[PDB]
């Protein structure tokens, strides 16, 4: 490469919704069809959190307030029959969780859920800004429980939510083996607090705790 | 030399830091009604003179709770369980003319910090020692406590550009006080006391310390917060 | 400048153009663009280096004009902090993925 | 006849073919500012004569790198990492009125040639040498340089139609002058004089030159460059 | 603290002291046509900085020819053989506030030196070393190089009473900076710039330096020239 006059005048890439809303691929899992009646192996989960991937992480840490909807769309795959049909319920904070793939709590009024059958465009699910208070808080010094006690910087205002996806063909001759990819998207994005950035490398996905890194990448002297 | 006063408080000072842009103010329905105290809590609250050495790596104060045992503001901590406040911060470091030195004097909202030994957590008592500060220290650490390294002072961030936070220098060349303005930072209107660390004023030495063999040993650091607008839940009946 | 209120001394801040050499003397980092910057007047020089993008650039050396003069109360060993940003406005074009995660 | 003076330079001419219908012109920032010289820099830089025999196929220059080494240009080329000129060319061939020839002289701006020998690149000192030009060739050539045979130029194109860039034909029947403005042509408003060469002067005689015993067997041919509205990048702070 | 600036070099200033209460101007012919080069030239040349100790004897500078290796100054020295300019030079000396001494810092014009022992000359290279100031000597030399004794500085006089030009003292007790405009003296309106020294910046140290065993054994003297108004002759024909 050689340096070019890039000249132009634009900071129309650098605003926080030029910035934040670009959707990401934040959850694979596969999860079967038909066999073992009682196994958690036949629909997957995922509790909706900005810290998922520590791409997306970082962004979400330059500030430390934010309120944003959000729009995922699954890309849903299949392996190994019949056209299958699938059902991604997202329950909110308030919400009953299934325990098998055939509880009662699909059935919930409350959750809304898509019915995508295979072979469409892939399902779109928005969720507003769900959040008690007024901005989802990346960083929250503080304690769950009051008197110092357990659980440290984790504040339920800042949960979204829950996300369960299963087939709803009840079986079928040979194993089918769904793979599903959701993709995460602010919208509508505020962000209070400018906050400087991560150096050292993440540790653990519930927690800011971290290895002492250097600084900058050393050099020789202070003069080359 | 302006000579300010707070109630029956006063102390002798030598530009402010108005963070990010605001003023405190107060929350301004009967289903929720705040009683404004008013009346004392805005006092000058000087904490303890803090001895600034050569060797000294940093400290860390946690409010609103670093005030928890400061009369009626330490007081209405205990009988409101929601609140809210200002806190203006000076900061004199009354060193002499052949000191030399420089001091980050910052606030850092919401400073999550991180344990010394990761997977584990620390006992609570860590980050807080009420009115004590908490020190630095200069190099890793390990056991069930913060990992207090300055280059990582607390959140894992570089700690050369913490200056994004509202932040004063105190360079013993030029100056010597500070003067911080922090319009209570936060996504919920009022919270508790307690639980919740609204920010963290963390003074950190860039440049070290230095003098001469005929010099006192040490710089002492005097840090005063003056809370304002604080605010608290209504007691009656409606 | 982070030293004492009392040392005084003089210091030249050199900037060499991204397509030029580095000054290998102080006679020849004064013969191009530098600030002999005095510290016992002031102790905070704001410069402001153009031409900066990408899509071999300039150098900020420093010399001694000057040694650091001191009475001898002072100490004779001092600091010298820095600082960068943007001078008045920025223009960035294409987002990516950052380097430094992994 | 019109005695043109720029500087401490004066030609004696003798219309001109202002290429792509704009006359070069200044690119009009604080956060980049260019420099313009104007002092010298716009004198006519008058290269060395060129004689044009029965046998000469033709010449090229590469330019803005032509003029390295031609006074304060070629000297604000190694102090000035970007540029822009205009080059007014001026092009005589003082013949006598007993000789017979005709050239095109034509700028082609961004003439990438190829290789003598396909699969392979050339050691950059084959484009061009400074003041000197390359001759083409009569036929094909082999070998690590530039397949500079005519009817194929340098670029795989036709030579006959090479008439739709900035051109002057000069008929020995009519005229001898020639004078080509070429306004920058670039997709960049600044760029490094070293590495890319704007366009490519190159002289082409298309009717070869005949005369008979007596007259002197060559026609001399004389390049005149002046850079106009040249302009650099800033050495100053800002 | 005034931040004076001259093209591109920045000096950081703290009374001028107009030599001969004239300030330098241009010399206003097609017989004879000046020059005014006006860009660079006239930006700041800071020379090497001189330690000051307690047994410093003084030092001297021979302009305009001390500026023979700086920049477009010392290279137009070369193209022109005809020149006139005004030199304002400032002088700093930044000790610190325990350090004592005094300083005469002036311009002399025409100061014709004495050779060491009479009946001789001396090699031409021991009045100037360009940047480089010769130091007087506090007694009497002999060889064939310059009378440097101070009490006699150059030219048979005394040192006490070479107030006379165009002065200013540099009394570390009160000031530290000194500035001087010295209007191109000489009898014929321009000169060249390698023959004739048209004046001698000669800095004598009246009242030693002292202090004590703490302080820095020196104090660095910073001699810094602005060539204004220098024009030369013309090159271009008429």
């Amino acid at each position: 490469q050689t340096r070019h006059v890039v000249n132009f005048h634009s900071r129309s890439e650098s605003t926080i919704e030029n910035f934040m809303g670009r959707a990401a691929c934040v959850f694979m899992d596969q999860y079967k069809i038909n066999g073992e009646e009682t196994s958690t192996d036949r629909f997957a989960v995922w509790t909706i959190n900005i810290r998922e991937m520590a791409q997306l992480r970082r962004k979400c840490e330059m500030f430390t307030y934010m309120r944003f909807d959000i729009e995922m769309t699954m890309v849903i795959t299949s392996c190994q029959m019949p056209v299958l049909t699938h059902q991604i319920m997202y329950v909110p904070p308030g919400g009953p969780i299934p325990a098998k793939v055939d509880g009662y709590e699909w059935q919930t009024s409350t959750n809304p859920s898509v019915f995508w059958t295979e072979g469409n465009a892939p399902p779109r699910i928005s969720i507003p800004f769900i959040s008690v208070g007024n901005a989802y808080s990346s960083f929250y010094d503080g304690w769950s429980h009051f008197t110092q006690d357990g659980t440290y910087g984790y504040t339920t205002l800042n949960a979204m939510g829950k996300l369960y996806i299963r087939h709803v063909n009840r079986s079928s001759p040979h194993q089918i083996t769904s793979t599903i990819r959701v993709y995460f998207k602010p919208k509508h994005i505020k962000a209070w607090v400018p906050r400087p950035p991560r150096l050292c490398p993440y540790i653990n996905k519930r927690d800011v705790n971290f290895v002492v890194t250097e600084i900058t990448d050393s050099r020789t002297s202070i003069t080359d | 030399v302006r000579s300010m006063t707070l109630g029956n408080s006063t102390i002798t000072t030598q530009n402010v830091v108005v963070g990010y842009g605001e003023w405190p103010s107060y929350l301004s329905t009967a289903e929720d009604q705040p009683t404004q105290p008013d009346v004392a809590t805005c006092r000058f609250y000087t904490l303890e003179s803090v001895q600034w050495e050569k060797t000294s790596p940093g400290w860390w104060w946690k409010f609103p709770e670093a005030l928890k045992n400061m009369g009626l503001f330490g007081q209405n901590m205990h009988y409101h369980y929601l609140g809210r406040a200002g806190y203006t911060i000076h900061v004199q470091c009354n060193a002499s003319k052949f000191h030399q030195g420089c001091l980050l004097v910052v606030c850092v909202p919401e400073a999550e910090m991180g344990c010394a030994d990761t997977d584990t957590t620390f006992p609570a008592t860590e980050l807080t020692t009420e009115d004590t500060p908490h020190v630095f220290t200069s190099d890793s650490i390990t056991g069930k406590k913060v990992q207090a390294a300055v280059c990582n002072a607390g959140m894992g961030v570089g700690v050369g550009n913490l200056t994004i936070f509202p932040h004063q220098w105190i360079n013993l060349r030029t100056n010597n006080s500070a003067t911080i303005v922090i319009p209570y930072i936060n996504s919920v209107p009022m919270d508790n006391m307690f639980r919740h660390y609204n920010f963290t004023l963390m003074i950190i030495p860039f440049a070290p310390l230095n003098f001469t063999d005929g010099a006192t040993a040490y710089v002492p650091i005097t840090v005063t917060i003056a809370p304002m607008y604080a605010e608290y839940n209504g007691l009656r009946l409606a | 400048f982070c030293g004492s209120a009392m040392a005084t001394g003089k210091l030249l801040i050199s900037y060499s153009p991204p397509g030029a050499s580095v000054p290998t003397s102080r006679k020849d980092a004064m013969l191009g663009t530098h600030i002999v910057w005095d510290i016992g007047l002031q102790s905070s020089c704001v410069l402001c280096v153009p031409w900066i993008s990408q899509s071999s650039a300039g150098y900020i050396t420093c010399w001694y004009q000057t040694n650091i003069v001191v009475p001898p109360g002072a100490p004779t060993s001092c600091d010298v902090l820095c600082f960068a940003s943007a001078c008045n406005d920025f223009s960035v074009r294409l987002l990516r993925d950052t380097p430094f995660m992994a």
